[PDB]
């Protein structure tokens, strides 16, 4: 029914650590897999810590507030997430502190709030800053995700289609260097070729299928009219549909839909455009007229869509057909093709220009590798996005958590009072992130992990991490673990911030 | 058909509880012989209440299963036609000659012998 | 530690129940290996008896109780799709690769350093397999040799030398000039009231439905063949009208007046047969799909014309390349050139139903295997060795390499691996050592079968040793070594090449597993 | 939970493991099934009491009859029963022949396979054991027949099939099946048992039974026509009553006015259908349901013979043979659907007027065995014991070769596989030497059926055949075990009866072998 | 699992035999007593309640109908001696 007491703090740390236990082994190239019993008897393989957890069902809430978080990390950023839950199941690990000392909460609150302040200075100083004018250097940024997959043989040519999407959405004038990759760099897929032959279109792709035979099939220069209402007969304000039962009045019905569908597309085709672009749907007395002008009949874009294309052909969105101007064209456009690709009708409306947008193709011989292919740029794009909004380098195999597990343990002899005890379990929760590489790979772990300590204290932090794959030390200038800054610092806020927010439930009331 | 749940009686021990069947209704209409005989009570299937002493109207509102206790109850309308008196005379008769009887076939004597000898 | 409604195995016992689903399935599978072997009854539930010794099929049709070994059954599936063969040998090397590192594990190695020897050892059997295939080039005495040996594991050998010769002749009429080869070009057919060892070559088609008619003939030397799709059963009205009648007499009036668009189009037929080879000695044949009414039967049954109707797709299809035959849906388009040529054209009559038989052509680029038994699971056995027999002959053909059998190979590439050093990892030779003993259960699983000792058949093979090239194999009749090359032993290229690239992904993904988690059960 | 189930991976089906040998209870079922048809064997067989799926009484003795009344489940025990049924095809006896040798083959398997022997060598030893045996049975043949198709030699070869099926009959009904076999046999290559049709009447005994020509119906003929020449004859299974057609067709009956009105018009109804019949030219018309009371004289006005037949299959039997087909509706006037026969007429044998319906102009296998008993269920085993005598002769139509009964020949066969498994070195002399014990099954449950001791009769064999005896069996006698002639006492078998018999038996112990576990699946 | 009877009773060899016996002693025991003109008389009841009293043997047989198998050959005997003779079927069952 309910907990309260020390019952409450006690059980959201069992509820947090069960969860983080499961996934403790998913992390670097070397990790396990596990097994999901379906209730049918299926069996999925899976080794990715998203999808484990996401068919799981867990029954106690803080469980419930573990998955909402991660899901919601991996909006932002694609890499990283099996990081957060053992950073933040490691830091509700210690219960020594919390309840057999005896300690208030807030105490113990306060140690990490400033001990996140100190976690998030010491990366910028062991940080290197990155050319992005040279894509050989994002090359091998890039191939953190690229490797072990199939789509190593085109790793070439996947970091140029992430590279060169992402920064024609980047808009560097507002100051924030604000980029959104789900509306301007929105992703389809084509039917058939290879992978080699996915390239990276400039401008906005529709889908919309060709319904009569008539249309614009090759056009030099385009002309694109944007409008957001559908092409119909006027009704009235209300829904109600319009029941005739005598024929006299048919006609007198009928005249006056064919009359106003006839007057808004005498209009439209009086620029001479190329094609018509609603957002709402579009009937079929409204497509006579367009197959009568020989021109492309496009329903179905939303606004986003639309947006890309008034500042691709110079088109301009006018609220009703009756007041189109000439300031709608789409003058500028490189080609207009139909052309059926893949078995699939495609709209290229593709030009010279830069719309603050961009289209990707993925070609593939089938499905299942264009499910891949997709799947696989996808964070890819990502990881250009991290890197774009700041440009610093953080080295990986464990070697930034034992960088600032080091300057952490350094600070706390010149703290004073009971905050200390907590302040140093963090230096030694950060740990976990080198033990689990070490332990996946088969080495010892407690022989590796003292002899690293040793070298952060003697030899320069930035350097000397974990190996993954041989489960030796080497430094992280001779190998490309490097990870951007962005990631490291959203994943301690979140493991510090979930960790308190479960800290400061001491009470579960049911009732609404 | 039916073979099952069928009720049988058979030996020696069914004679002996046809006598005793049968002594039942000889040894309820023995109080009832004589002018001094008691009355009996009768409780209609409608709910009508009547008492009479009459022991031809007795057997006729008597209801019996038993088989044996049937065939006593055919004799009173083969006497009626005669007597309709001292009906239930023969049956306490009836009653003593199978109650005797019952000594007898202590002794092994056959039933078809014994009934000679009435 | 875990949430209601489910359970989890945190601790290694989650790997102990993956290795014992797998040998659990090794000892099922492991009888039927080899001819010598048993057989396993298959029993549907509904009354149907099967008997087949083929692993694709004991697994595939078989639904397995347990969990874990259902994702084996599936492996074989893709096994199966590939080669065609080897899917019962599959089985027995993951079950042993899972039992070898079994002890190793026990002792507290990591399964990660086993997994990483399996890939070294994986490499250095592969390049030892490119110095063991011969390069001899095809012809019918070593075919056959490959044929025997596919076809003396599914059946009781005697069959054996009767589907010998057919399984030979029909793979080398399909490919000339190293043309790209199809199975799709020959057509499997049963037939019954008849004896096992009755099944020979087609050089034809096998028809379902024949030709109704007294007059009909038996047999037609010679005749032209002419497709068509055209329905000439009752038709509704061609041209726009209705039905008008007054009676039920003039509704059937208006049944001539539709028959008219369809009886003149059988004359059609009449006047195309009398125009080209109309005189004695010829023929002709309709092979239209669909029915034909009883009255174009008669007409064209008194020309000399054997009918058809009531065809399949499959028929149509092969009819269309083998004849030469142009589909034609319209009879006003009726003309010579879309007629074909034909040999002799006989109707073989069974103790049932009629077959027709097209054969005697010059290159109809397909044939056909008639199959006959006496029941029904007795042609389905012999309809499976005979696909097994095509992909044995199709892959010998298509790779000019073959390799010897008679558990040959495998023990060759375990000698070649106690020799070999670690190229990587220091304690990465455990696996290599797990996996050179596994390759030695192929020999060993042979000599159980056969009824002889599993360590002394092994020993002796071992034992063999020379100067020059000596590659010796496990005789099931006798028992010494013998060299499978000098006896035509031959297995395919493709088949011992695909089995060491799928038991070291299966059995690496399954050690790879570290908690069983229950989701929704 | 641990320990698991042995060896069960599939569907819950039963494994037996290594120590439960899965083996020996496959055979353990296909024991049983030789167990109860074992004691019907021989002329002395005992009884069975079976009841019918219908909860009918039926006592026989035949081993086809318990096959297919008693149900056999297990899968590995079809396999006997499904070449029981390929024993049936090319001969008509050897049925209880295959059920206990087949038995006796893996009764003795079980012997070998617990001394250690692989099961691939117990399979390699039947098979070339089983090639001795068929050059062997040659050199057995004493006897054929003289092929003079006389009754007397006919009648002399089917003692041996009549008994073990209707005994104390062996006299009478090997004249009887002769009678109607001596026809056929004049065409060559035209004999067929289907062409030979039985049909049972109740009636005092089988001494009353007789022989005819044609098909013999015991249904009369409802007509007084009684011989017609027409070819035409018309199948009718709807019985004849008012017509009524396929659509609505309303009677209204009110007031007896109309009541007469619609009863008059069921007998025009019945004169246009009648008139329909013999304006097409058939005046033999086969009724399969009842007959009105009008119809009798329609028929007789037109002078068309009726044929009144209750029975389904008696109707098959006519769309079988002359090709008359039986439409649903109420005498459809169909010439092409008719038949065609020579010569119709009724005849009266044994009191009873009997329909012969035969070929005068055209010869001809057509015959008719009437059988007459007071027991139907005595009777119909009569029907059991012809298909046996007739099937017998069907055999004979190839070459004619005999081989001695009574056993005789089980034991010199079993004498001569012996001595070549002594010669024979290597592991097979064990299956080989077990094949040749086989045989003794046979001498073995025929002396037990007859109430003699078993190890006295196979002692006594061993001992006349040791110095050069042939030609002798067992003699059938209660208080005597001892032996008599074969070939002077008339028991013969046949050649092709046991040569099919050894090899379908064969296959069937091999294939029972082949098949070590038994797993369910689901489609 | 696989069974070959699967619910079918059957038995043979002596205890059939002997079974059958003591089936047959009890089809006698009821026209046992009525033997003879002064033998005693049987009194049986059908569905409807009526009762059938006589020491007829013919008339007991056809009343009682029992299911067992080899009682049915003994009373099916009965009536053979009905259209024979036409008495005796006491004696005969006896």
């Amino acid at each position: 029914k309910r907990e309260s007491g020390r019952k409450v703090q006690s059980g959201n740390i069992n509820a947090a650590k069960t969860i983080a236990d499961i996934i403790r082994t998913c992390l670097g190239p070397k990790s396990m897999m596990k097994m999901l019993l379906d209730p049918m008897g299926g069996i999925v393989m899976t080794n990715d810590g998203n999808a484990i957890l996401r068919e799981i069902q867990v029954q106690h809430p803080a469980a419930k507030s573990m998955i909402e978080i991660s899901r919601t990390q991996d909006e932002e950023v694609g890499d990283g997430t099996t990081s957060v839950i053992i950073l933040a199941g490691e830091m509700l690990s210690v219960a020594e502190h919390f309840l057999e000392q005896q300690m208030h909460p807030t105490v113990v609150i306060s140690a990490y709030r400033k001990a996140l302040d100190d976690m998030i200075s010491t990366l910028k100083k062991i940080s290197i800053p990155v050319d992005i004018s040279d894509s050989d250097m994002m090359l091998n940024i890039i191939n953190s995700s690229i490797t072990t997959k199939a789509i190593s043989r085109w790793s070439s040519l996947a970091c140029n289609i992430a590279l060169d999407a992402v920064k024609m959405v980047q808009f560097e004038e507002n100051g924030r260097k604000e980029i959104d990759i789900k509306k301007y760099a929105r992703v389809e897929k084509i039917p058939g070729g290879i992978i080699e032959d996915s390239c990276v279109l400039r401008g906005v792709m529709i889908n919309k299928d060709v319904t009569h035979p008539r249309m614009r099939r090759y056009i030099k220069n385009p002309r694109i009219v944007l409008l957001d209402s559908s092409l119909e007969y006027k009704k009235g304000e209300s829904q109600t549909d319009i029941e005739i039962t005598r024929e006299e009045d048919f006609t007198r019905i009928l005249q006056m839909e064919e009359e106003y569908i006839q007057q808004l597309c005498e209009d439209i085709i009086q620029l001479k455009p190329d094609v018509v672009i609603t957002e709402k749907g579009i009937s079929d007395l409204a497509q006579h007229y367009l197959m009568r002008a020989n021109i492309t009949a496009i329903r179905r874009v939303r606004k986003t869509d639309n947006n890309r294309i008034a500042r691709a052909c110079g088109a301009r969105i006018v609220s009703r057909p009756e007041e189109l101007r000439e300031d709608d064209v789409g003058t500028g456009a490189g080609l207009l093709e139909i052309k059926k690709i893949g078995d699939e009708y495609f709209t290229f409306i593709t030009d010279c220009k830069d719309p603050k947008a961009c289209t990707i193709l993925l070609r593939g011989a089938s499905k299942e590798i264009l499910s891949e292919v997709e799947r696989n740029l996808q964070d890819a794009m990502q990881v250009c996005r991290n890197v774009l909004l700041d440009p610093q380098l953080v080295p990986g195999g464990g070697a930034s958590e034992m960088a600032v597990a080091h300057a952490l343990t350094e600070k706390s002899k010149a703290m004073t009072g009971v905050e200390q005890w907590p302040y140093r379990a963090v230096a030694q929760a950060l740990e976990v992130i080198p033990r689990t590489l070490i332990q996946n790979c088969g080495a010892s772990t407690i022989r590796l992990l003292t002899s690293l300590r040793a070298k952060h204290t003697q030899e320069n932090c930035e350097t000397w991490g974990v190996n993954g794959e041989t489960g030796t030390l080497v430094d992280m200038k001779e190998l490309g673990i490097w990870e951007p800054l962005a990631v490291k610092l959203q994943t301690y806020k979140t493991a510090v911030e979930t960790a308190v927010l479960l800290l400061r439930i001491d009470d579960i009331v049911s009732g609404h | 058909k039916d073979q099952d749940r069928k009720s049988r009686l058979m030996g020696l021990e069914a004679l002996k509880s046809h006598i005793m069947a049968a002594k039942a209704v000889a040894n309820t209409m023995r109080t009832s012989l004589g002018p001094n005989g008691l009355d009996k009570m009768m409780v209609d299937k409608d709910g009508d209440v009547t008492v009479t002493n009459d022991g031809a109207t007795i057997l006729s509102m008597m209801d019996v299963d038993h088989q044996i206790a049937k065939l006593m109850v055919e004799l009173s309308k083969s006497q009626d036609d005669e007597i309709g008196d001292g009906t239930t005379g023969v049956v306490v008769l009836a009653g003593a000659l199978l109650e005797e009887a019952e000594q007898l076939l202590d002794r092994g004597i056959h039933p078809i012998r014994i009934a000679d000898g009435y | 530690t875990l949430n209601p409604k489910a359970e989890v195995a945190r601790a290694q016992a989650a790997l102990a129940v993956n290795i014992s689903a797998a040998r659990g399935l090794q000892d099922v599978l492991r009888t039927n290996l080899g001819p010598k072997g048993t057989m396993k009854m298959l029993v549907s539930g509904a009354g149907d008896i099967k008997l087949t010794k083929d692993g694709n099929v004991l697994l595939h049709e078989m639904q397995i109780q347990h969990p874990t070994a259902s994702l084996i059954a599936k492996v074989a599936t893709a096994q199966d799709d590939i080669t065609g063969d080897g899917t019962t040998s599959n089985v027995l090397i993951i079950g042993e690769l899972l039992k070898q590192a079994d002890l190793y594990i026990s002792e507290g190695l990591h399964p990660r350093i086993i997994t990483e020897g399996f890939e070294a050892a994986k490499e250095k059997a592969l390049q030892f397999l490119e110095e063991v295939k011969v390069s001899r080039e095809m012809d019918r005495e070593t075919l056959i040799d490959v044929a025997r040996t596919s076809l003396r594991t599914k059946v009781h050998a005697e069959l054996a030398d009767v589907l010998t010769e057919a399984v030979v002749d029909s793979i080398l009429a399909i490919k000339k000039q190293d043309e790209p080869i199809d199975l799709f070009m020959i057509e499997i057919m049963e037939m019954k009231h008849k004896s096992e060892t009755d099944t020979s070559l087609i050089r034809g088609l096998v028809l379902d439905h024949g030709a109704r008619h007294p007059d009909m003939k038996k047999r037609v030397e010679d005749a032209y063949i002419l497709t068509c799709n055209v329905s000439l059963e009752y038709e509704k009205t061609e041209v726009n009208s209705g039905f008008f009648y007054k009676s039920a007499e003039e509704r059937e009036k208006l049944v001539k007046a539709e028959r008219k668009f369809i009886e003149d189009r059988v004359k059609k037929i009449i006047e195309l047969k009398r125009k080209v080879c109309g005189d004695s000695d010829k023929g002709f044949v309709v092979i239209n799909q669909k029915g034909i009414d009883p009255f174009s039967l008669d007409a064209l049954s008194k020309e000399g014309i054997v009918a058809l109707r009531r065809a399949k797709r499959r028929n149509m299809e092969r009819l269309t390349l083998a004849c030469g035959g142009v589909a034609l849906n319209s009879f006003d388009d009726l003309s010579p050139d879309c007629l074909g040529h034909a040999g002799l054209v006989y109707e073989y009559t069974l103790g049932e139903e009629k077959f027709t038989f097209i054969e005697k052509c010059n290159n109809p680029r397909s044939v056909t295997l008639l199959i006959k038994g006496p029941n029904k699971h007795t042609l389905t056995q012999i309809k499976d060795a005979v696909r097994d027999g095509l992909r044995a002959v199709k892959n010998a053909i298509d790779d000019g390499c073959v390799v010897p059998g008679a558990g040959a190979v495998e023990v060759a590439m375990a000698e070649a691996l106690i020799k070999h050093k670690p190229s990587v990892k220091g304690r990465a030779q455990l696996g290599v050592q797990a996996f050179a003993d596994a390759l030695l259960i192929i020999p060993k699983v042979l000599a159980q079968n056969s009824g002889f000792d599993l360590q002394e058949t092994l020993v002796k093979i071992q034992a063999e040793h020379s100067e020059s090239g000596q590659l010796v194999g496990v005789d099931l009749n006798t028992g010494e070594p013998m060299v499978a090359a000098e006896v035509g032993v031959w297995d395919n290229y493709c088949v011992k090449k695909q089995l060491l690239h799928s038991c070291t992904v299966i059995a690496t993904n399954i050690l790879l597993v570290d908690e069983i988690m229950r989701a929704g059960m | 939970k641990a320990p698991g189930f042995a060896q069960m991976l599939k569907e819950g089906a039963k494994h037996f493991s290594g120590l439960e040998e899965a083996v020996y209870r496959n055979i353990q079922a296909c024991k049983e099934l030789a167990q109860t048809t074992r004691t019907a064997y021989g002329p002395n067989g005992m009884n069975k009491m079976v009841i019918n799926h219908l909860e009918k009484l039926f006592v026989t003795n035949d081993a086809a009859t318990i096959l297919r009344e008693l149900e056999v489940q297990h899968p590995a025990a079809k396999m006997i029963v499904m070449a029981s049924h390929m024993q049936e095809q090319e001969v008509g006896d050897g049925t209880n022949f295959v059920l206990v040798f087949a038995g006796a083959l893996l009764e003795l398997a079980e012997e070998l396979l617990r001394i250690g022997l692989s099961v691939s060598e117990v399979i390699e030893g039947y098979e070339i054991a089983c090639r001795k045996a068929h050059e062997i049975l040659p050199n057995l043949v004493c006897c054929s027949a003289k092929n003079l198709r006389d009754i007397d030699e006919v009648s002399s070869l089917l003692r041996t099939s009549i008994m073990s099926k209707q005994y104390g009959n062996e006299v009478f009904l090997a004249k009887l099946i002769a009678q109607a076999c001596v026809s056929i046999f004049p065409d060559s290559g035209h004999f067929n048992v289907d062409n030979i049709r039985v049909c049972k009447i109740l009636g005092s005994g089988i001494s009353s039974s007789s022989v005819l020509h044609g098909m013999v119906f015991k249904k009369e003929t409802e007509g007084d026509v009684t011989s017609v020449k027409d070819a035409k004859i018309a199948v009718y299974s709807c019985p004849f009553d008012g017509m009524i057609t396929e659509t609505k067709g309303t009677v209204l009956i009110k007031t007896a006015e109309e009541l007469m009105n619609f009863s008059k018009g069921e007998e025009n109804l019945m004169d246009a259908q009648v008139k329909a019949i013999a304006d097409t030219g058939a005046n033999v018309v086969v009724t399969g349901g009842k007959v009105a009371d009008m119809a009798l004289h329609y028929a007789n006005k037109y002078n068309i013979m009726l044929v009144r037949l209750n029975s389904k299959w008696d109707l098959r039997r006519l769309c079988k043979t002359v090709g008359a087909t039986a439409l649903p509706r109420l005498t459809p006037p169909v010439l092409e659907e008719m038949g065609h026969c020579d010569s119709v007429y009724l005849s009266e044998v044994g009191d009873t007027q009997v329909v012969v319906f035969k070929h005068e102009k055209e010869d001809g296998a057509i015959s008719t065995i009437v059988l007459r008993g007071s027991t139907d269920n005595l009777m119909d085993d009569i029907e059991r014991a012809v298909d046996d005598g007739v099937n017998t002769f069907k055999v004979l139509t190839r070459d004619k070769r005999l081989v001695p009964g009574g056993g005789a020949t089980e034991i010199e066969l079993a004498k001569q596989i012996t001595s070549y498994g002594e010669t024979c070195p290597g592991l097979e002399q064990y299956a080989i030497k077990k094949f040749a014990e086989a045989f003794e099954a046979i001498p073995r449950a025929l002396a037990e059926n007859s109430g003699v001791k078993a190890n006295e009769v196979i002692s006594k064999l061993y001992a006349v055949h040791q110095e050069g005896n042939k030609n002798v069996g067992l003699d059938i006698e209660a208080e005597v075990p001892a032996v008599k002639d074969m070939l002077e006492a008339g028991i013969l078998d046949t050649y092709l009866g046991k040569y099919w018999a050894i090899k379908l038996a064969t296959n069937a112990a091999v294939t029972v072998l082949r098949v070590d576990q038994i797993i369910m699946a689901k489609p | 699992v696989i069974l070959l009877k699967e619910g079918t009773d059957s038995s043979q060899g002596i205890p059939q035999l002997v079974s059958n016996i003591s089936a047959c002693q009890v089809i006698a025991e009821a026209v046992r007593t009525t033997l003879g003109p002064r033998g005693m008389d049987k009194l049986i009841v059908d569905g409807r309640g009526k009762a059938t009293i006589s020491n007829d043997g013919a008339t007991i047989l056809k009343l009682l109908d029992v299911v067992h198998p080899a009682a049915k050959t003994l009373v099916d005997i009965a009536k053979s001696q009905d259209a024979e003779v036409g008495d005796g079927t006491t004696s005969v069952t006896l």
